RNA sequence: GACCGAUAGUGAACCAGUACCGUGAGGGAAAGGUGAAAAGCACCCCGGAAGGGGAGUGAAAGAGAUCCUGAAACCGUGUGCCUACAAGUAGUCAGAGCCCGUUAACGGGUGAUGGCGUGCCUUUUGUAGAAUGAACCGGCGAGUUACGAUCUCGUGCAAGGUU
RNA sequence: UAUCCUUGGGAGUCAGACUGCGAGUGAUAAGAUCCGUAGUCGAAAGGGAAACAGCCCAGACCGCCAGCUAAGGUCCCAAAGU
RNA sequence: AACAGUGGUAGGAGAGCGUUCUAAGGGCUGUGAAGCCAGACCGGAAGGACUGGUGGAGCGCUUAGAAGUGAGAAUGCCGGUA
């Protein structure tokens, strides 16, 4: 028998056009370039899903650096002192929260400094 | 709350919209005045159907001539007349003679 | 066994290989024939000897 | 408030909040405890890899979660390479009671 | 192979011994399947022809020159991508039947009859005599024999009067004792037989 | 009829070998659908009409002469958020503010600002390429069948198998 | 350590490029050509060298607001020692 | 359970998804099917439900078979519109 090109084209193209709301102009209404955006969007999504770890780490690091320098300490010497102070399993996120609870951060910093020598 | 439509009057919709947008949202009794005193192609047509629009009060639900305003109104395209204008080198170029739908919806305030 | 529970002998039925349909199955644009070859065109076979 | 290393990444936790963390082996109605505790806060008893005895953190778990779909799409251009894979990450909703120091 | 014998009005008699080699054989599912598929394909006639490019009333001339024209290079107006038609690898008129060995088909029919025996939908009706071709009589006969779904009746000699009467039902058909197949046997789910046709098919097999 | 259901199926479901093109031989289209019944809009108002608004018929008037349904390109009208010191394959992810509240779920829209980031396909050793193709949207559009051969798999018989 | 041989079914490939080292031809010129040998690209994304296929480090089954690190780097842009 | 693995073009193999008919069994439909339109739902994928609005008569499911069976590109073709 003969199979016609029925509803399947409408369904598949409408799925991606539905997923592609909010794009600029023709990119949110025309399939030929809307589809061309979404694989670009998928690749950018994967890449920055792995890149979010590193720039968040950088944000935590510079906040920790500010917290160390305003207690008169370099960040590198701070973590060195922490590591020989013990297995400081406390890590960058919750040290950042210790900056937002800064007195506790002071209470860690002086311990690391006094252990350093 | 009265409505009248043009339903394929032979005029380009853009040339309609240019004189058509300037009466959007102002009192009808002076809107008809500014529109029949601006010289455009579209002005007599919109004049005609606008007077029909206010004229939907006689054998109609009752409003009155004053305190009455255009609520919303727009120009909408109709089917286009395909025409083939002959052109040099025997090229036979193609021209579109457009038609338009003109809507007026008028409510009291 | 009635008709609405038909079971063939397993391993005695094989799906056909529809070449040149999409890319996920493989055999896509080129339909599994490589590139630019004499064999790659329609009727492109050589004499068997 | 204390620091619980939990599933390979420590979460700051306070008494009375709720936290979304990775899906444990416990069932969705029974309270669970985290033993490897550090930085008890308040009077902030804190040691390097601290053996703070009696400071495990009781916590009631009420969900067997499955997070929202991230449609992971791969393609390498000009090469007819495609790889689409859906993904949901499991989790558990935990409320916390009786912080111990 | 020891099915009880029934009479016209639903009365039962002494049970009938049946051939073990025909009705006690362990059925072969794959063989029954292939025999089903065999004549299932054989029933269809497959008449369908669609006009190939070379025979679509037109084409002929080249529509425009190859080079020096902004249009793409193109052959005859009747062409596959062309709107007017010319289809490629369409359905062709051809045969959808083949053949199976005698041993295989006899094994298949023995398998399906024996399967009917082991799930007990065989009812044997000896000496099925009806003096008129009226339908409501055998309708009452079947209601007395307590059959509700489809059925198949095989009687060899009384066929000339039964065949007019029983052909009324869409789902019920007579068959001769010779014409036993697989689709009619499986589909009709309740095989009505007479003892004369029992011995006839018995010696045939 | 395990044939098509109006870009299909005859070129031709429709006044088609017509219209149209060619001097002539010849070539050769597009174009189906109100309603069950026309019961197809009495009557009123605007207007020259067309066209509308009412009233009426119907189960439906958004059903009123391409008149079943009416997708998309395209074009309009109100708006929730944002925009006049900013250059950005126009995304993604962080992200404050604002608006809304859902197939209730670690919600939805918009997004000031930051980081990263040169479309798709083909062909190439190599393409963001200043190599090629695509104005867009919709439809159609490319490995099948016949007869043999071979191999695997699975079946029935097996020194026999088979028409 | 576990990959080797035989047979059978089914292919594509015969335009390669660059960087090392060992040669030709060339003017021991070429992002030149042609060989042997090793790697990478080809067909391999990520970090570095500003951007970059072949250079250096290193292989992407997915997710995490986890840690340690190779090349390279730590005044700032821009993370880390003025 | 443990161990190991899971870049990828040509290619080769295995699993599948979907469409139209056809039989078998089951049922859905004017108390509104198909189709269309909109949603913040489900699966690893192709995709599949649920709820509204339109629509005003046909259609799923189960298992098997047979295919004119899956479009983004061919200065493709036709229609419509920039």
């Amino acid at each position: 028998p003969r199979v016609k090109g029925g509803t399947v084209t409408r369904k598949r193209r409408k799925k991606v056009l539905k997923l592609a709301k909010g794009y600029f102009g023709s990119k949110h209404t025309l399939y030929k370039v809307a589809n061309q955006q979404v694989m670009k969007s998928g690749n950018y999504a994967f890449r920055d899903r792995r890149q979010k770890k590193r720039d968040f780490r950088k944000l935590w690091i510079t906040r920790i650096n500010a917290a160390a320098r305003m207690n008169g300490l370099s960040y590198s010497r701070l973590m060195h002192g922490l590591k020989l102070s013990g297995i400081e399993v406390n890590r960058k996120m919750l040290a950042d929260l210790a900056v937002n609870d800064l007195t506790a951060f002071n209470q860690l910093a002086d311990a690391a400094k006094a252990q350093l020598n | 709350q009265a409505k009248a439509v043009a339903r394929t009057v032979r005029i380009a919709p853009r040339k309609a919209r240019l004189v058509m947008d300037l009466i959007r949202g102002k009192q009808v009794g002076e809107a008809v005045s500014i529109l029949n005193l601006t010289p455009r192609a579209a002005s007599p047509i919109i004049e005609k159907v606008l007077k029909s629009a206010i004229a939907n009060a006689e054998h109609n639900y009752e409003m009155d001539a004053n305190n009455l305003v255009i609520s919303q109104a727009f120009v909408d395209e109709g089917p286009t007349l395909k025409r083939f204008r002959p052109r040099a080198m025997g090229r036979a170029s193609q021209i579109n003679k457009r038609t338009s739908h003109i809507t007026i919806v008028v409510s009291e305030k | 066994m009635k008709l609405h529970e038909l079971k063939p002998s397993e391993g005695s039925r094989k799906t056909r290989n529809r070449v040149g349909r999409g890319i996920g199955s493989g055999n896509g644009k080129t339909a599994g024939k490589g590139h630019k070859g004499q064999n790659a065109r329609s009727g492109g076979g050589v004499r068997p000897g | 408030y204390a620091i619980i290393k939990t599933g390979g990444k420590q979460i700051k936790v306070e008494e009375g909040q709720t936290v979304y963390i990775e899906k444990l082996a416990a069932e969705a109605g029974e309270t669970v405890t985290f033993e490897d505790v550090l930085f008890v806060g308040g009077d902030n008893v804190k040691v390097g890899n601290p053996t703070v005895e009696g400071a495990t953190v009781t916590a009631k778990v009420e969900k067997q979660g499955r997070a929202k779909k991230i449609t992971v799409f791969r393609y390498k251009p000009k090469k007819n390479v495609h790889k689409k894979q859906g993904h949901r990450q499991p989790y558990t909703k935990v409320t916390i009671e009786k912080i111990n120091a | 192979p020891k099915v009880a014998l029934y009479n016209q009005n639903g009365s039962t008699a002494g049970d009938i011994e049946l051939n073990a080699s025909v009705f006690g054989i362990e059925p072969n599912e794959s063989v029954v399947f292939d025999a089903i598929l065999m004549q299932r394909a054989s029933l269809r006639q497959g008449t369908h022809k669609v006009k190939n490019r070379s025979e679509v009333r037109g084409g002929g001339r080249k529509p425009w020159r190859q080079k020096g024209t902004g249009r793409a290079r193109q052959g005859s107006i009747r062409s596959p991508q062309w709107r007017g038609g010319g289809v490629v690898f369409g359905p062709t008129p051809r045969s959808y039947s083949y053949k199976l060995p005698k041993k295989v088909r006899r094994l298949a029919i023995k398998s399906v009859l024996s399967s009917k025996v082991i799930d007990n939908n065989i009812i044997v009706l000896e000496d099925l005599t009806l003096d008129t071709a009226k339908t409501k009589e055998m309708a009452a006969i079947l209601k007395g024999l307590s059959v509700e779904k489809k059925a198949l009746i095989v009687t060899a000699d009384a066929n000339e009067a039964v065949a007019l009467s029983a052909r009324n039902i869409p789902g019920v058909t007579v068959v001769e004792a010779n014409g036993i197949n697989v689709l009619d046997v499986v589909n009709h789910e309740k095989l009505l037989i007479t003892k004369a046709a029992v011995e006839k098919v018995e010696e045939v097999l």
